[PDB]
This record gives structure tokens, sequence and C-alpha cells, in this order.
């Protein structure tokens, strides 16, 4: 059902991390991490954030792109493995998606799982807001207060980016 | 903080995100305003040790309006039950319930 | 705590024992610290949106911005490492010793 | 021109904003009584549905307080067909 | 729901082209055919090995400005407060520091790509 | 005078981007601050009315609040429908 | 490198760590931690040798570990309470990776294995950083939210790092390995005081960070990083030899030094609150430490051991290094203890 | 702990003003003029009252009010009305902009038969006082009594008796 | 203390430098032609390529 849309994204958000947290190839890693952003920015759209949820997929986007280039020069090797080619790999990968299963059974079969916290399964849609804004996005007007009310926010931040560009010259001069 | 340069030069460095309660942009409230407002002003100026105790009603109400436990924990009694009459043919549902 | 966090709470669980056991790759274990990083994100996303909490809609962004930093940083030392030993492995990072 | 353009524009907005404010009351006074109506056709459901459950209080409130908290998406449409649930939910971020 | 059924569409109509391209041709296979193509001898070593990176430095800088594109993009909305003075302040602040970058990186040499 | 001008026909003859740049940036920094335009987007901003202008309980002692829109009294939006 | 890009290095490893103990909000905590992290690795790479990369590298990681769980532990303090100020947490799990990763920070067992080898793998000046101002951060936290931290977490990290940390430095002839597990080992004093009395963390912190840095201005000056190396420095600087072994004794808690004094009030303040196992029991751990400075004191000061010919040349320059504070650090590490009652300034 | 107490669906019961978006938003710069004194009693109390079961009986004086002034429309003004509020809703954002030819036609129907003049830009946003007999709530929060504050602690400081008392110190 | 596991450890260099590695850099060799657009038909140009 597509009141579920978010809980069937955040399964596929948790089989992504799998993908990646397996460590393949960062080939099939950085893959795996585009499909879990993309999900996830379907995620948090649903939960009003448009301009979050297109955000943090297109940091990751170009995030990836120079993580690819990084992998052809730096991590490959003559048979770049896959999630089938060998057992540490293919282990971790099984026993990911097997706990996975489990929650998933178990949460949409009891409605409920204690794992450090206590979840309830009825469904996501249960904790939404039943009042309408006005004529704006609450998230875009929060967003849009870091220029008026994160004076400091934005100084911290934008030296930190500045040092950042002086850091790695730095790190990679080599002499 | 550790040490308090803001609360004597009088600048507000990063106070003003520290509950949600505060001034947000076009007076935008939060879901839970009026739950943190009370448990703020219950707790003011008496420490943590006494708040910890004393404030614990709202405390409490608070934590029910930000995670929502015992109201989910209800729905779910009374969803349960109501599939548990229908399995058995004894409850039948109003139309506005389904159309 | 709806079944959302508990898929999202368990990705950064997955991410942080993905980073905890290193196979043979500094890169494979750089994509768990930015996989951590967008659990993160994710996580409170969720929380600030599904709780009206206007103000706090910017701190997903500023927690994407020294995700970066430190994305870019763990690469600066990846390029120094690969040219001390030609790969990007982590058991040629011993010859200091406890 | 632009300039000239986009302070005729604001000028427009301005217009739109006062309309609604105009309609405000009579949608919040609406919105009200709609709400107000849909938590007690749950409540006289809660009713039968819960009747023989042996330590059920119908219409508790899990609050100390007395206050007026406004109902979550669950509460306000916990019973309803899963159809208007979806349109009450996802109805604005999926109209595209 | 339409923006979903518009992506189920797209790639709908892109996997079903790739499968007739599979499935109606008349097929020769040998292993001559499929061999990696080096224009017409063997290639010498794996594709899979080291390409070097010549533009390593640039491309880590890409990460840290791709960055300002999101603290940035938020100006269209920024411009609607009534602290303008404020607004427009760290607007400038935020962009001139991401020249300084710049001009820092341009200046020591680190966008010319090493030998 | 002369040797400044020196600078700037040598830079405006190898790195005529960047003297547009810089001349671009230097206006922007500085006409918003000699701008007599610029006091006008602070008031038409603050004149959105995003929320709805609760009305205050009358105690009878507030004269310069209007009791109806169409009231003299309160803020005018005369100087924008000219602006 | 660059003076100029030095010095605006350095000035943002402290601008981070200002920044934690000015910050009320957590996320500027967390904030301060990345920027500290920034600055901080660029030094570790300064000289640019392979140790130096691989001791960047692990520091790198590690922080960068620690920082991820105490996000998590901000974002779950934020879905139980709905509020980011920097006081006591308010839920038991976010204590626990808060206390965790502010244990990876500082270096405490059973999260102690980078800093030895860190230490080892950078310059002298750059380990006096990572050993006395890194720790002002995380320690600046802890005293912040102790009300909530979990005692038996922070009384175990505590007891294993004065353990690990006294076993450590016996089987090290590496100056720098044996500044990092003396580090190891007054971490546990720190923090083990802190549920009782966080003004003694202050003092042990204080007085830790004089000490530390007097050993390493010694050190420095010598351009002595082994026991053999510092062996040579009676026969070119007698005069050091002896505040090397004021500032050693007073590290290893002998009265009347001044490193007695942390000791003395954390034992105070510990068995005003019926603790009096777990005092005994770190005392005595304590002779662990004291064993491996007289080792040192020995083969330093109190014996003369072989030297080399070329020693000879030694004697016609004198020490152009700037050895800034060495006379007031060295006076302030010994001779304090009269000053006990100064401890109320902390307050 | 304790029962929530709603209205009956008597208490509800209220003629509704069935006309669309684009009906309202046609006559809305008039509806905000004729009918600003009940629509600002209601909004007062919701803002004060913070509870929409105290403010049912204003509820219903919105509705009673909005529909006299759709009656003296469509007593009057019915076929330019009609007009205007077909051309704002063929628009997919409801524009104003494209129907200031027949919005003339019918601000000049009300100006004359009834009187109306359409307020000015700026007029309906603005903050007004309004006279109510209904009294001021005393706790709208349903709030509890503060916990009484830490006896403070005010007076002379003297010196330390004694110094610092620690241990053989004397000062 | 010497045990079995620390015989083979040695100090560490008197200045923490390490010799370098044995040169190991790996260039890839790619046949420019004969069948190019831009080998004029008939050329076989092996080039080692770094980048
Ligand atoms: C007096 C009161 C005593 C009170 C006792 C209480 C305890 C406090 C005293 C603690 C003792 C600290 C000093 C230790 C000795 C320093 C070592 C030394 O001799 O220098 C050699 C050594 C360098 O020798 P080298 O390795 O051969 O060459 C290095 C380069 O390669 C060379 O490259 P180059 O040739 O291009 O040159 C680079 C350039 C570089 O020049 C500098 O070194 C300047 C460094 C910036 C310091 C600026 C002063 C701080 C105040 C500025 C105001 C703004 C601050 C806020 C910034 C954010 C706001 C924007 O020049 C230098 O290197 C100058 C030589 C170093 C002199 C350092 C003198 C300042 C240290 C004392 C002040 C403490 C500063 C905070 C520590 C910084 C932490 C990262 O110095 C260092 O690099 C170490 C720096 C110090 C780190 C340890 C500092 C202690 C940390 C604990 C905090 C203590 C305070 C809080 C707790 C206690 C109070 C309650
Ligand atoms: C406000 C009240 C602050 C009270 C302290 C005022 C004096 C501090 C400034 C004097 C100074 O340059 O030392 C800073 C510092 C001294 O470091 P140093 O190189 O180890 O000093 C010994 C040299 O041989 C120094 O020899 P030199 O030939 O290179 O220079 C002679 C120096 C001679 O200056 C001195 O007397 C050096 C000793 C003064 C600093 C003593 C540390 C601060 C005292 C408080 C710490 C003890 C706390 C109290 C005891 C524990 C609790 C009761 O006289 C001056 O430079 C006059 C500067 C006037 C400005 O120089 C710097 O690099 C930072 C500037
Ligand atoms: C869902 C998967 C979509 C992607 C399918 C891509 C694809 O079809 O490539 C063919 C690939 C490439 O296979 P191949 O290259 O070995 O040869 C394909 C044709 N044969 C086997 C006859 C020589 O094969 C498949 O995986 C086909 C999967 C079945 C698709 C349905 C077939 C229906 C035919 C009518
Ligand atoms: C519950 C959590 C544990 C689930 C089981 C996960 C183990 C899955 C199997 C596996 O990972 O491989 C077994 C591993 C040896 O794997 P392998 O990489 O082949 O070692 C020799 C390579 N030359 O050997 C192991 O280390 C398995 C340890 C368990
Ligand atoms: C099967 C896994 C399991 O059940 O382990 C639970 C164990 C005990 O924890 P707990 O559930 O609180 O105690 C029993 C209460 N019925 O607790 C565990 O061992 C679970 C391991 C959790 C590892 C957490 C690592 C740090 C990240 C913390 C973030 C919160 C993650 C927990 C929520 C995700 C659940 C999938
Ligand atoms: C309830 C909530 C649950 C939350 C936890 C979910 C975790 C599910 C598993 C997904 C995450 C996968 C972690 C990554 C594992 C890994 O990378 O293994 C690396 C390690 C190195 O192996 P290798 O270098 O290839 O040499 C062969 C040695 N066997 O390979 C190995 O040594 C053996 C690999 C075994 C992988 C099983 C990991 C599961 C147990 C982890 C602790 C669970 C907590
Ligand atoms: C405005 C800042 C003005 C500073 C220059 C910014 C543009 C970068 C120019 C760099 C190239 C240059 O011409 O200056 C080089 C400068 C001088 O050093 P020099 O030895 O003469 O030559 C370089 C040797 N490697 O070498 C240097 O030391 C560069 C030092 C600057 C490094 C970047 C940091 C700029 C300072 C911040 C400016 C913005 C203020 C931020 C305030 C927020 C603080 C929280
Ligand atoms: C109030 C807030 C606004 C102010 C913000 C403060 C920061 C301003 C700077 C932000 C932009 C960062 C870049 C600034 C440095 C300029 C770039 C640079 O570093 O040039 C160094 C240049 C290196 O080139 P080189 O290899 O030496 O060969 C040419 C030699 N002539 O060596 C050189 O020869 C350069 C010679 C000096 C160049 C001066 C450039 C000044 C730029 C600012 C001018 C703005 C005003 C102009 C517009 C007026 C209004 C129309
Ligand atoms: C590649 C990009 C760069 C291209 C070069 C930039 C352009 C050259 C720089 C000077 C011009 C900048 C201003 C841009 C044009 C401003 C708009 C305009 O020209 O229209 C004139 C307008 C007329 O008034 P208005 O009220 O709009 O009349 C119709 C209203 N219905 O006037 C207005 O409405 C607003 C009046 C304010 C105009 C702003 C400029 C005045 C600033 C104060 C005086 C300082 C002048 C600079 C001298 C100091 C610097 C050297
Ligand atoms: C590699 C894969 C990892 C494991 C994934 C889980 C597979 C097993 C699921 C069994 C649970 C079950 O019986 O529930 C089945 C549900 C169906 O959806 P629902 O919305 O809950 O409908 C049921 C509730 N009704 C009746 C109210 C509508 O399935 C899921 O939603 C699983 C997530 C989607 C799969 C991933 C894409």
């Amino acid at each position: 059902m597509m009141l579920y849309i978010v809980f069937i994204l955040s399964v596929i958000f948790v089989m992504g991390f799998v993908g990646f947290s397996s460590k393949p190839s960062p080939i099939y890693g950085g893959l795996g991490l585009i499909v879990s952003g993309g999900v996830g920015c379907g995620i948090v759209l649903n939960f009003g954030g448009s301009f979050l949820g297109l955000m943090v997929f297109l940091i990751y986007l170009g995030g990836m792109m120079v993580v690819f280039g990084y992998t052809t020069a730096m991590a490959t090797e003559q048979y770049p493995e896959i999630w089938l080619s060998n057992k540490a790999v293919l282990g971790a990968f099984v026993t990911g998606l097997l706990m996975e299963f489990f929650m998933v059974y178990y949460v949409l079969k009891d409605k409920e799982v204690e794992v450090v916290f206590e979840f309830n399964g009825l469904g996501d849609w249960v904790i939404y807001d039943t009042g309408d804004s006005g004529f704006f996005s609450e998230e875009a007007m929060g967003i849009a207060a870091l220029y008026s009310y994160g004076t400091w926010l934005v100084i911290v931040t934008g030296w930190s980016l500045l040092i950042g560009v002086v850091v790695i010259m730095e790190i990679t001069r080599g002499n | 903080p550790f040490f308090d340069v803001q609360k004597r030069l009088g600048v507000d460095l990063d106070r003003w995100m520290t509950i949600q309660s505060a001034e947000q942009p076009h007076k935008i409230p939060s879901r839970c305003h009026a739950f943190e407002k009370e448990w703020i002003e219950c707790a003011h100026g008496i420490g943590s040790i006494r708040a910890e105790k004393e404030c614990k009603i709202e405390f409490e109400d608070f934590r029910e309006c930000l995670l929502r436990q015992k109201t989910m924990k209800r729905l779910h009694a009374i969803r349960r039950q109501r599939e548990k009459l229908i399995k058995e043919g004894k409850y039948t549902p109003p139309p506005h319930h389904s159309g | 705590m709806s079944m959302v966090y508990m898929n999202i709470m368990m990705a950064f669980t997955v991410s942080l024992v993905g980073l905890l056991m290193y196979r043979s790759h500094l890169m494979s274990s750089l994509l768990c610290l930015e996989g951590m990083m967008l659990s993160l994100f994710v996580m409170a996303a969720l929380t600030i949106l599904n709780s009206h909490f206007t103000l706090a809609s910017m701190m997903p962004i500023i927690l994407l911005v020294f995700a970066a930093c430190e994305a870019a940083l763990g690469l600066s030392l990846l390029v120094m490492v690969s040219n001390t030993y030609g790969t990007d492995y982590v058991q040629n990072l011993n010859l200091l010793q406890c | 021109s632009m300039m000239k353009w986009n302070r005729e524009r604001r000028r427009l907005q301005i217009e739109d904003f006062e309309a609604r404010i105009a309609l405000m009351p009579l949608l919040q006074a609406e919105k009200d009584r709609r709400v107000l109506q849909m938590l007690r056709e749950n409540l006289e459901e809660e009713a039968t549905v819960m009747k023989d459950v042996p330590g059920w209080k119908v219409g508790e409130s899990v609050f100390h307080t007395t206050r007026w908290v406004t109902p979550m998406m669950g509460e306000l449409y916990g019973l309803r067909a899963s159809e208007e649930v979806l349109s009450a939910t996802y109805g604005f971020i999926w109209y595209t | 729901m339409n923006l979903m059924l518009a992506l189920l569409t797209n790639f709908t109509l892109a996997t079903l082209l790739v499968i007739i391209a599979f499935w109606l041709p008349q097929l020769n296979v040998y292993s001559e055919k499929t061999s990696p193509y080096e224009c017409g001898f063997d290639p010498m070593g794996s594709a899979r090995l080291p390409f070097s990176m010549k533009f390593f430095l640039v491309a880590i800088t890409f990460l840290l400005f791709d960055l300002e594109i999101a603290l940035l993009l938020p100006l269209p909305w920024a411009s609607q407060t009534a602290n303008l003075n404020t607004m427009l302040t760290m607007a400038l602040f935020l962009i001139i520091l991401l020249a300084v970058s710049l001009a820092y990186e341009w200046t020591q040499k680190g966008l010319e790509w090493t030998e | 005078a002369e040797r400044v001008a020196a600078f700037l026909k040598n830079v405006w003859a190898k790195e005529p981007v960047l003297v547009a740049s810089f001349a671009i940036a230097g206006l922007a920094v500085i006409l918003p601050t000699l701008s007599p335009y610029t006091k006008y987007s602070l008031m038409i901003n603050r004149a959105t009315p995003y929320n709805y202008p609760v009305p205050l309980r009358d105690d009878g002692n507030m004269p310069d609040v209007p009791s109806h829109p169409q009231d003299p009294q309160g803020p005018s939006l005369e100087w924008l429908k000219r602006l | 490198m660059n003076p100029i890009i030095f010095i605006i290095i350095l000035l943002t490893i402290m601008l981070g760590t200002i920044i934690v103990m000015i910050s009320s909000h957590w996320l500027l905590v967390w904030i301060g931690f990345e920027m500290n992290m920034l600055a901080i690795i660029p030094i570790m790479m300064k000289n640019h040798n392979p140790r130096a990369t691989e001791a960047s590298t692990k520091y790198f990681l590690t922080q960068s570990t620690a920082s991820m769980l105490l996000m998590m532990a901000v974002i779950i303090n934020l879905m139980f309470s709905g509020q980011w100020t920097v006081m006591k947490l308010f839920n038991p799990m976010a204590s626990m990776l808060m206390t965790m990763a502010l244990a990876m920070k500082l270096g405490m067992a059973p999260f102690h294995f980078w800093v030895p080898e860190v230490t080892q793998g950078i310059p002298l000046s750059s380990g006096l950083i990572l050993l006395t101002w890194q720790k002002l951060a995380p320690m600046s936290v802890l005293y912040q939210i102790f009300p909530s931290i979990n005692l038996n977490l922070i009384l175990t990290l505590s007891v294993l790092s004065i353990l690990i940390g006294g076993w450590g430095g016996l089987n090290q002839t590496q100056l720098r390995k044996i500044m990092a597990y003396s580090s190891i080992a007054h971490m546990g004093w720190m923090t083990a005081v802190l549920p009782y009395n966080p003004t003694m963390t202050l003092l042990n912190l204080i007085i830790y960070i004089i000490m530390t840095s007097t050993m390493f201005t010694m050190f420095m000056a010598n351009s002595t990083t082994t026991t053999l190396s510092l062996s040579h420095t009676w026969n070119k600087t007698p005069i050091m030899t002896v505040l090397i072994l004021a500032t050693l004794l007073s590290m290893g808690g002998l009265p009347p030094l001044s490193g007695f004094m942390p000791k003395w009030m954390i034992i105070q303040e510990m068995t005003k609150n019926n603790s009096i196992i777990l005092p005994t029991f770190m005392a005595i751990t304590a002779l662990l430490n004291l064993y491996f400075y007289m080792r040192l004191t020995y083969s330093t000061t109190l014996t003369m051991f072989p030297s080399t010919n070329n020693m000879k040349m030694k004697w016609q320059f004198p020490l152009m290094k700037k050895m800034t504070f060495l006379p007031t650090m060295v006076v302030l590490s010994t001779m304090m203890l009269p000053l006990t009652p100064m401890l109320s300034v902390l307050e | 702990p304790g029962i929530v107490e709603l209205p009956s669906l008597e208490d509800l019961k209220v003629q509704e003003v069935k006309v669309s978006s684009s009906v309202l938003k046609a006559a809305a710069h008039h509806y905000g003029a004729q009918c600003d004194k009940p629509n600002k009693e209601f909004m007062l109390c919701r803002w004060e009252e913070k509870d929409p079961r105290r403010c049912l009986e204003e509820g219903k004086l919105v509705n009673q009010c909005a529909l006299e002034f759709f009656r003296q429309i469509k007593r009057h003004c019915a076929e330019p009305f009609t007009e205007y509020w077909t051309c704002i809703d063929y628009s997919g954002l409801q524009l104003f902009r494209r129907c200031r030819k027949q919005q003339a036609q019918f601000d000049e129907c009300v100006l004359d038969k009834l009187g109306w003049v359409r307020p000015d830009l700026g007029d309906l946003s603005k903050v007004t006082k309004v006279k109510t007999d209904r009294p001021l709530p005393e706790n709208p929060y349903h709030s509890r009594a503060r916990p009484e504050p830490n006896p403070e602690v005010e007076g002379d400081l003297k010196p330390a008796r004694h110094g610092s008392r620690l241990f053989f110190w004397t000062m | 203390y010497p045990t079995k596991e620390t015989a083979h450890w040695k100090p560490p260099p008197w200045n923490d430098v390490d010799p370098p590695k044995d040169t190991l850099v790996s260039n890839l060799t790619l046949n420019f032609g004969p069948q190019h657009p831009a080998a004029h038909g008939v050329l076989r140009l092996v080039m080692e390529l770094s980048g």
C-alpha cells in the first residue's frame, strides 16, 4: 500500500547501506550509497522537506562522482570484488539483509519491536500534523533564516570551508 | 557553557536555536510549543535536581507530545480490537468510517 | 518513534559496524563515514520536519557542510597513503607500533 | 524594467495575501467544527469496539493536562478508510 | 502518485527497449567477437589497473565548493526577510570567502594539473 | 596617479575577465550603502502579511489602533502604491 | 610551511576548542570538534614522511568515528527532549554514546590504541598539542554533562586507563610513547573524580598540562626523542637534567612537589563520598607511573651514561631554541603545594 | 488521566457556506470589509482561548454573517458577481490580474446598490482592536502552580571563618 | 622486555624518516592505432600514459 511508502523507502535505505557496508569494490559501494541517497531524499521529501531531500541527493551525487574518480586511481585492483566474489563480503551482505528481514517481519506482524528503543508499527502516517501552514513552506522559511538568524553559523561554516581549502593543499603538498 | 562569554558580552551566538518555543520566523509555532513552554517555566531557576521531581508532570506531557508513545499504544489497542471483532463477524463499521 | 525511525537507526548501526570492520581498502571505510553522515542527516531532518521546529531546519544543511570537509580531508589523506605505497591498503599503515 | 515589474508583482502579492486574510476566520471556524465532528465520531465508535475490554475508559486522555492538544493524523483518521487517510497525509506532498 | 507513475513509465520504456535489443536480433557469439577493443591489437594489461588522476586537488576542492551551492541556493528566500541589512551582509561575506578560497588555490598553483 | 594607472592598464590588457569581476563585485558592496531605495526593500518585506493580524482586545485606551480595517489609523501603504 | 599559514592553522585549532567552551548549543559543540580536527591534521603532516602520514590517518579515523557517535547522541537527545541545549542529556542511550565519543577523543582505555602511535609518528611540538590542548574541549563537555553520565561507565574507563597507562609505559624506550601512556593514565584521575567534584577534574587537568608542557619543552630543547638520546644531556646541559628530575618526580605524585596536589585532592573528594576502595586502588596503581619516571631519572640525571666523541663539538654552541615559558613552567610544576588552597579560584 | 470533553453533534450543527474557493476569493475583499466585527471577534477568541471548544458560538456568527453577505450579493449583484468569479475560477492560480475588467463591473454594482467600497491595499492586513464582553481567560494553558524558588541568599559578605580550613592551612 | 613477538622489532629511524618504497609506478600502456581515426590508418603508437 502507498500508505507505507515511507517505510518501503526506508527498507531500501537500509539495503543500500548493507550494499556499501559489506565493503565490495568502492565502485559498487559508491552505487549503494547513491541508492541510499536517492531513497533518503524520498523519505525526507515525504515529511515536508523538498529542499532538504533534493539537496542531500545533489550533494551526494557530486560526492560519489569524485569518489568514483579516486577509486579508479587509488582503490582499484585487477578483479574488483562484488557482493558474491568474496565470502567475507557475501557473509556480511547476507547477514545484513537477514537482520533487515527479521526487523521488518516482526514490526509488521506485532506492530511493535523493542531494540534499545521501543518502535511502533502502526505506520508513519499516524504522527503527521493535521493543520495546514499558510502561504509558505515552513522548511524553506527555516532554511532562509540562516542569513538573518544564523549570523554565527555562517561565519564558522564560512571559515571552515576556507580553512578546508588551505588544509587540503597543505596535506597533499608532499614537500 | 563552560565559559559564558555570551551572557557577559550580551551577544546571542547560539541561544536562539536551543529551544523550539523561542522566536521563530513568521511566528511559526512548533507542534509541542505549549508543552515545552510549560516545562521550561515550571523548571526555571530551581535547578535540575528539583525540576527532575517537581516538574515531572510537565516533562512527561512534553515527552508524550514529542514521541506520542502513549497515543500510538492507545490507537493500537483500538485498531487491534476492531480487527478481532470484524474477523469474527461481530462489528459493522459505519459508512463515514468506510466512505 | 514510528517504524521509519527503526530503519534509519538501523542504517546508522550498519554503517557504524561497517566502519569498525575494515577489509583492505581505506576508500571502503571512507564510504562508511559518508554513509553514517547520511543516516544522521535523514534522522535529524525527519525529527525537525515532523516537530515543525522551523529554525532547526538549517541544522541538516550545516551537517552536510561539515560532512564534506571531513570527506575531503579523508580523501586528501588517502592520496598521500597511495603515493607512499601504491595502494590504499590499511595493512601498510603499521610502521607505528602501540 | 525588471525592478519596475517586480515592484508591481509585490503589490499583486499583498492583494492576494489579503484575500486569504479575509477568509481565514471563515476557514478557521469551519476547520474547528470539522475536527471536533471527526473526533466525536471516533469516540462514538471507540465505545462500541472497546465495550468488552476490561479496564478501558472510553475517551481517556493520554495527557495529564486538561488543555486542548491538537490531534495528530492517527487520532483524527484512526478508523477511517485508507483512501481518505492517503489524501489527508500525502495529498499535498503528492499533488504535482 | 503522478511523479512515481511518470518515473515508472520512463524506466519501463527504457527497459523494454533493451529487452527487445537482446532478444529480437540474430546472434552469433564467439570468443574473438567479445574480446576487448584496443584498435586491433590485444590490450597490454588490464583496464582495471590504476589510472592516475592529475586533477585530484581540484576534485577535492569541488567537494568543498559544491557545498557552497547548498548554502547559496536559499538566497532567493533569504531576500524576503525583514533583516535585509544583516542578510545582505552575510550573503556577501559568504560569497566573498568562497572567492578568497578560489584566489588562494589559484595563486598557490593548486588549479594546475600535476605533471 | 601615473603609476596606479599603469597597474590598471596592465591588468586590463592581461586579465580582462578579472578586471570585470572585481569591478562588478565592488559595485555590489558599495551601491547598497548609498542607494536611497534600500530602505524601501526593508519596508516592502515588512508590509507583506504572511500571518494573520490577530486583533487586540479593546480596553478603551488604544487611540492609535483602528477598530475597522478601513479606518484612518494604522500603517498606510500609500507610499508603496506610488513607489 | 608558510609561517603565516602555520599561524592561521594554529589559531583555527584554538578557535575550534574555544567554540566548544562557549557554545550553549549542541550543534556548535560538534562544529568545534570538526573545526579542531580539520586544523590539527595539517600540523601532523608538516614534516611529510610515511610515519607522519600513518599517524594522521589513524588519528583522523578515530576522531571521525567519535564525532559520528557524538552527533548520534545529540540527535537522540533531540528526539527525547526537543531542545539542543548543552546540559545534561535526557536519554540513557544518548549519554553512553556521548560518553564513549568523549572517551575516544580523550584516548581513554579501551579506546587508547591510537594515542601511543599518533604521538610517536608526529614531531615533539605537534605531540605537545595532541596531549595538552586537545584535552580541553572533550573535558569541557564532560564537565557539563556529568550529572547524566552513567557512574559505572565513567569509573570503568577511569580504572582501565590507570591500569593500561601504567602497564604500557613500562615496556617503552621512546619518550613520545612514554609520554603517551602517561597521558592515558592521567586521564583516569580526571574522569574518576568527575562524578564527585568536577572542580578537581579542572585542577588535575591544569596541573597535568603544566607538567606535560614542561617535559616536552625540555625534550624539545635538546631534540631528544629516545631514552639514550636523553642520556647524553648531562654531558651538554647539566642544569636541564636537574629540571627533568624535579619534573619527573612531580609527575609521579611525590610530595612536596606540585604533582602530588591533584592526587591528594582527588582522594579527599572520593573519601568524602565514602569511596575508599577506589582511591586506594588508584593510588597504588599509580606507582606503575612513578616506576618508569624513576627509570628516566636514572638514565638522565642520577647516573652518567656513556658519551660519544662528537659531543665535544656541541659544547661550543648555546641553546638557540626558544624554550618559551620553561623557567616559569618548571617552577609551577615543582613548587606549588604551599599554594594548594588556591584551587578555589577554579570554582 | 481524565476524559476529553467534546461537543455533541447538535452543538456543531450550522448552515454551511457551500461556495467554491473561486467564489470566496472573488468576494474576499468586500467580505472582509463588511463582516469584520464577527470575524475579528471569533479570531480573538481562538487566540485568547486557544481551544476550538470555547469559540463555537463565535464560530457560528462567522457563518451567519457570511451567509447574509452573499444573500445581499444574490439580491443586487447576482450577474456581475457570477461573471467575476467565473473568470477567477478559470485560472489555475486564481489570479486577480486577469479579471480587472470583470472586477470593475462587480465593484461598481455593489458601490451603487449597496454602498460597499473596496478596501485599499494594506487595509485588511491592519491589526485592529475589537470590543468584547467575553472575559479574558485567566489560565488558558491550564498551568499548575509554579514551584517555589530556592530561598534566596542575601546579606553581608564576611571573610571566610578561619580561612580556607583546608587541612593544616591557617589562611 | 623482549618477547618472541617483539624479536623482529627494530628501533625507528633517528629522524622519523623511513626509506621510500621501491619504485612501483605502473604506467598505463595503450595501443593508439592502427584502427584509430587519428592514427592515419596504419600507425600503432604504443604510449605509456600516466593519467
Ligand atoms: C606564562 C604563564 C604560564 C601559565 C602556566 C599555566 C599553563 C599555561 C602555559 C602552557 C605552556 C604553553 C607553552 C608551552 C611551550 C611552547 C613550546 C615552545 O617552546 O615552542 C616550540 C614549538 C615550536 O617549535 P618547532 O616544532 O621546532 O617549530 C614549529 C614550526 O614548524 C616552526 O615553523 P616556523 O619557523 O615557520 O614558525 C612558526 C611560528 C608559529 O608561531 C606560533 O607558535 C604562535 C602560535 C599561536 C599562539 C597565539 C597565542 C594565543 C593567543 C592569541 C589570541 C587569540 C587566541 C584565540 C584564537 C581564536 C580567535 C581567532 O613561529 C613559532 O613557531 C613560534 C615558536 C612557538 C612559540 C609558542 C608561544 C605561544 C605558546 C604559549 C601560548 C599558548 C597558545 C595556545 C596553544 C595553541 C594550541 C594549538 O611550539 C609549538 O609549536 C607548540 C605550541 C604550543 C602548544 C602547547 C600549548 C599548551 C596547550 C595547553 C593550553 C594551556 C593554556 C590553558 C590551560 C592552562 C591555563 C589554565
Ligand atoms: C568591505 C568588504 C569587501 C572587501 C572584502 C575584502 C576581501 C577582498 C578580496 C576578496 C577576493 C579575494 C582575492 C583578493 C586578492 C586578489 C588576487 C591576488 O591575490 O592577486 C595576487 C597577485 C598574484 O599574481 P602574480 O603571480 O604575482 O602576477 C601578477 C603580478 N602583478 O599578485 C598581484 O600582483 C596582485 C596585485 C594587487 C591586486 C589588488 C586586488 C584588489 C581586489 C579588490 C579591489 C576591489 C575594488 C575594485 C572595484 C572598485 C569599485 C568599482
Ligand atoms: C555586469 C553587471 C554590472 C553592470 C554595471 C552595473 C550598472 C552600472 C552601475 C550603476 C547603476 C546601478 C543601478 C542599476 C540600475 C538601477 C535601475 C535603473 O536604472 O532604473 C532607474 C530607476 C528609476 O526610478 P523608478 O522609481 O524605478 O521609476 C519607475 C518606477 N515605476 O531608479 C530606481 O528606481 C532606483 C534608484 C537607485 C539606483 C541605484 C544606484 C544609486 C546608488 C546611489 C548613488 C551612488 C552611485 C554610484 C557612485 C558611487 C560609486 C562610484
